[PDB]
């Protein structure tokens, strides 16, 4: 009297997110059949790793657990099983501890809409906005960054208003932030030459341990902490505290899109964790 | 400030060898870490950048591994030309701060000193001064002992002497001591010699000259 | 290609500005590169005073900022150091250094195409350049013999010795100044050669001596 667990149905959502935002569903207490799944998601490419998938069928999990997301065109070598690439870097890391299998299927074009989102609190408390690409555009970031939550962007105004020569941009931070950190510096033909932190950006910076953004690959069931911000772009010049900081669209960096398309279908990966074989009710109905 | 601190700070190994040198940072510093060879007389050498990516044309046998604190350089099979001074570098934080350097000295067998002397010139002497060379030529191991004589009188002042680094080619030293006299002096005398003890020679060896003789 | 080369006075009086250009070729000063200066005191180790980029963003050693200032230009492909306030403690030579960032993910920084160094010496005394003596090889040996050239008498460091303009390289010794009582430098450049072609080969070293504006060649004859 368990119902189907639906996994072809949620698969095949037309809704589809991105490597960057990847969903999650957990499955479990229901029945399935691995055979017509196979069938009823247009699989190019069904396979296992640390797990026989010939087991599956017949066997019964405690929870079967998702993670989905379309492919961008040019990274889809970046899902090969250790691959250092950017979508396991900085997007969705897939754990070889567990077992699992990786499943490759696609959807017509016509129907797909991409969910295009940026997971990042900070990045939006700081201005990120929802993407504006086109409905197959699949946003994938190529570098993240966590912060501290007492982390923001802008220089204090106060310290900027001092600066004769490269003055930052400032804006008053939210309360309960501490403003970027910067120094005035003395080069050979200027005297109050003010020189901020995460410079040239926080990608290239010079002097890492002193930038407040940290690179921070992604680690098993995490999101990108964030898209790198060039603090040289956030706030505004002579900007005061009747301003507040918030980074234009511009300064946030490391990041690209492409499309999931090829022959009219769009390309999309699943991610499956199997819990617990030989346990609970999330059960193939397959050899019955 | 991240303090670099290398191990050994000096090493000897004979050629062929697996020389291996660490180095530990006072923090965390990721991959960080890059790793120069000076050789004598010349600027440093970028030998390993990030950790363990070799530099475009440096001979495979160096190697680097590590990450966090703790860095290894390894050569796998030393080389003559291999003699230098080693240095870690971070570039997690400012300052760049480097290791102390790591002296890595090559062992070689027992060559004896060839020994030329070299009387002054006769441009010099008109200038007032006699400079008197003793040279000894291509030896292992660098312990040397150079005295000088003038008609048999044994010099404890009057000269200064100066030593090569480890040939890049043959691993040997190279050894120059002036011995300096007015000309006054130097006119008043007839036999000027080195003496020369070396564990390399069979016996001390002497080189001398009698003024003007030719 | 990038290739560096330091210029400035070697000479530097107490509590004067040392002032430094490191001309950069084969690849532009306007980069991704930063550019650095890194200084090694007589028998110690390497010490960074500073780097900056084309923008004008810079970073010194912290116990240097009160003297210390580079620039970059942009027009010149060039950039400079200028450490005010000198005292014996900053005689060292100077390197210049292109400073990198590898492609990994982690962008490690890290130092490459380093100049030949500039020696600075902080002193009140005035340059002095060397007499150049002939050592002559020796009327007899077995099949080697010895010549050289004293360079003698000369002040600051350093001096430049070459052999027939460069073309003699092969046994060529050239030993560490040293400092005589009189406050002078003095140095030795030997090469051991064929006895056999004393008569047929001709030797000269050549001496260059930049801090006094000398430049000897001087023949050594048996
Ligand atoms: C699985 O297949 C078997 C055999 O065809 C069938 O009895 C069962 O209902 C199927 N379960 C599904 C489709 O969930
Ligand atoms: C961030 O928080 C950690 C503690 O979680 C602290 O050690 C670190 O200094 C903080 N960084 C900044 C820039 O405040």
């Amino acid at each position: 009297d368990l119902p189907d667990c639906d996994i072809d149905k949620w698969l095949n959502n037309f809704n589809v997110p991105s490597p960057l935002n990847w969903e999650r569903k957990i499955f479990s207490n229901c029945n399935f059949n691995l055979s017509t799944l196979l069938r009823l998601v247009h699989t190019d490419s069904f396979s296992c790793n640390n797990f026989d998938e010939s087991k599956i069928y017949g066997s019964c999990f405690k929870s079967i657990v998702l993670d989905k997301f379309a492919i961008p065109n040019s990274r889809r070598s970046d899902l090969q099983l250790g691959s250092s690439g950017f979508l396991q870097s900085s997007n969705y890391k897939i754990d070889t501890t567990s077992s699992s299998c990786q499943l490759y299927y696609s959807l017509p074009a016509i129907n797909v809409t991409i969910n295009n989102y940026n997971p990042s609190s900070w990045n939006r408390r700081y201005g990120f906005n929802n993407f504006n690409l086109s409905s197959h555009s699949v946003v994938y970031s190529r570098y993240c960054f966590s912060v501290n939550n007492t982390f923001c962007p802008c220089a204090k105004p106060s310290f900027a208003s001092s600066c004769k020569s490269h003055k930052p941009p400032s804006a008053s931070c939210p309360i309960g932030t501490n403003y970027r950190s910067c120094e005035s510096t003395t080069v050979l033909d200027h005297t109050d030459w003010c020189r901020c932190s995460c410079l040239p950006d926080p990608i290239t910076a010079y002097d890492p341990r002193s930038c407040s953004q940290k690179k921070s690959l992604v680690g098993v069931g995490e999101h990108c902490a964030g898209f790198g911000v060039d603090e040289e772009k956030c706030g505004v010049l002579d900007g005061s505290y009747n301003v507040s900081c918030l980074c234009s669209t511009d300064a946030f960096l490391g990041w690209s899109y492409d499309t999931c398309v090829s022959n009219n279908r769009c390309n999309i990966f699943s991610n499956f964790i199997l819990n617990g074989i030989n346990s609970g009710t999330t059960c193939s109905n397959d050899l019955s | 400030d991240i303090q670099m601190t290398q191990s050994p700070s000096s090493l000897s190994a004979s050629v062929g060898d697996r020389v291996t040198i660490t180095c530990r940072a006072s923090q965390s510093i990721s991959s960080y870490l890059n790793w120069y060879q000076q050789k004598p007389g010349k600027a440093p050498k970028l030998l390993i950048y990030a950790a363990s990516s070799l530099q475009s044309g440096v001979p495979s046998r160096f190697s680097g591994s590590g990450s966090g604190t703790d860095f290894t350089l390894t050569i796998s099979s030393l080389q003559p030309e291999d003699f230098a001074t080693y240095y870690c570098q971070q570039s997690y934080s400012t300052p760049r701060t480097f290791g102390q350097g790591t002296k890595v000295e090559i062992k070689r067998t027992v060559a004896a000193p060839s020994v030329f002397i070299f009387p002054p010139s006769d441009e010099q002497l008109k200038s007032g001064t006699a400079s008197v060379v003793c040279l000894l030529n291509n030896f292992y191991p660098r312990e040397a002992k150079v005295q000088w004589k003038v008609d048999n009188a044994l010099q404890s002042g009057n000269s200064q002497e100066s030593v090569t680094e480890q040939d890049s080619k043959d691993s040997t030293y190279s050894l120059s001591s002036t011995l300096t006299l007015s000309k006054a002096d130097y006119e008043k005398h007839k036999v000027y010699a080195c003496e020369v003890t070396h564990q390399g020679l069979s016996s001390p060896v002497t080189k001398s000259f009698n003024r003007g003789e030719c | 290609q990038v290739q560096l080369q330091e210029s400035g006075p070697g000479l530097v009086k107490p509590s004067g500005t040392l002032s430094l250009t490191c001309a950069v070729s084969g690849g532009s000063i306007s980069s991704s590169n930063w550019w650095s200066w890194v200084r090694q005191p007589p028998g110690k180790g390497l010490e960074w005073i500073g780097s900056m980029h084309y923008s004008g963003s810079s970073h010194y050693k912290p116990s240097l900022k009160s003297r210390i200032a580079m620039s970059v230009d942009t027009s010149k492909n060039q950039f400079s150091l200028n450490l005010n306030s000198v005292t014996a403690a900053d005689t060292a030579v100077y390197y210049c250094a292109r400073e990198g960032g590898s492609s990994g993910y982690d962008y490690v920084y890290y130092f490459d195409d380093w100049g030949q160094g500039t020696t600075v010496t902080v002193s009140s005394a005035s340059t002095k350049g060397p007499s150049v003596f002939p050592l002559a090889p020796s009327s007899k040996s077995g099949g080697t013999a010895a010549l050289g050239c004293l360079v003698k008498d000369y002040f600051p460091e350093p001096v430049t010795v070459s052999w027939n303009s460069g073309a003699l390289t092969s046994g060529v010794h050239t030993f560490p100044a040293v400092l005589q009582s009189s406050g002078l430098y003095s140095l030795s450049s030997v090469v051991t050669v064929p006895s056999s072609s004393l008569g047929t080969q001709t030797y000269i070293c050549n001496v260059n001596h930049k801090p006094s504006n000398t430049k000897v060649d001087k023949k050594v004859e048996p």
